[PDB]
């Protein structure tokens, strides 16, 4: 079985881009890519994109 | 925001609140950094001067949380025109940097292919406001929110009497009394990925609001990505 970011976005959490053939993960500014090269985790209290709950 | 419901604690964190003379909010706005606000550019009509408020959703009762902040650069497409609404989008950067905190966050701002693909596909986004709650009424005290339906392209054009640009989608109902409004205008239209909120729109304009066989028109942010990173640099 072969696909890639047309499949569950690659199982990226992010961006996802296919180079070579295979899935590339990538994240939005104020966040890092996870060392299993998928997650993408935030740099500080207040990263892009994440509403501020608590309760 | 005619319909859908109250932004609840945090649940709207990029939304910014265009502010005139009298301090009264006239547009929306998305945050997008510490220094850049996202809205539309017909927007800058509405007050010859004018600041940014941010973690507001109450404009009655003043709760400490808010913040204002003076415009010390506008940057407005100057393709924009009132005849056909096209490119209706600018980028406003701040004096100063807004301090993130509850209710108060930027919204990520996706690369084009991607959002294309994912985000633009998905079924739903995500509007908010205080613009009016009635196509005839006040402008909302609080900040509001509806999931509003991407709609086709073909249907979106078929079902409006004015020109649907590349530069433009539709959203919302068919029927189904919920829309964005004026005074809405500006604001944003955020698509949820796996819980991160990508902004994929502007509220530009409609015909009239959550009127039947008619959308909520939005500016596509994915067809200006490279404009706002370069206005995001001074340019
Ligand atoms: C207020 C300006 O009105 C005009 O200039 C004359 O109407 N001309 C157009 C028009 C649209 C596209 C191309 C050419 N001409 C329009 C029009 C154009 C711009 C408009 C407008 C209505 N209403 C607004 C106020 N804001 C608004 C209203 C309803 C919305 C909605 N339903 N989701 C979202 C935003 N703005 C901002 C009738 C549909
Ligand atoms: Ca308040």
């Amino acid at each position: 079985t072969r696909k890639l970011c047309s499949l569950d976005n690659g199982d990226c959490d992010q961006f996802c881009h296919e180079e070579q053939n295979s899935v590339v993960c990538s994240c939005a500014r104020g966040y890092t890519l996870a060392d299993n090269g998928k997650a993408c985790i935030p740099t500080g209290p207040y990263p892009c994109g994440k509403q501020t709950l608590e309760r | 925001i005619v319909g859908g419901q109250e932004c609840k604690d945090g649940e709207c964190p990029w939304q910014a609140l265009l502010i005139n003379e009298e301090n009264e909010g006239f547009c929306g706005g998305t945050i997008l950094s510490e220094f850049y606000i996202l809205t539309a550019a017909h927007c800058l009509y509405q007050a010859k001067r004018f600041k940014v408020r941010v973690g507001d959703r109450n404009t009655e009762q003043e709760e400490g949380g808010e913040a204002v902040h003076e415009v010390e650069v506008v940057i407005k497409h100057n393709r924009f025109t009132k005849e056909t609404y096209d490119f209706d989008i600018a980028v406003l950067r701040l004096k100063t940097p807004i301090t993130f905190r509850m209710n108060v966050a930027p919204a990520c701002l996706p690369e084009r292919d991607w959002a294309e693909s994912t985000l633009m596909t998905q079924k739903t986004g995500i509007v908010s406001g205080f613009g009016r709650t009635h196509e005839k009424g006040r402008q909302s005290t609080r900040l509001k929110m509806l999931e509003v339906p991407y709609v086709d392209r073909n249907s979106c054009k078929l079902s409006s009497s004015f020109i649907i640009t590349q530069n433009m989608f539709c959203a919302g109902y068919d029927t189904k009394q919920e829309d964005a409004c004026q005074g809405d205008s500006g604001g944003p239209h955020v698509t949820r990925f796996k819980d991160t909120y990508f902004v994929t729109g502007i509220v530009s304009w409609g015909e009239g609001c959550a009127r039947k066989g008619k959308y909520g028109i939005y500016t596509k942010v994915t067809a200006f990505l490279k404009w706002i990173d370069r206005s995001m640099k001074t340019r």
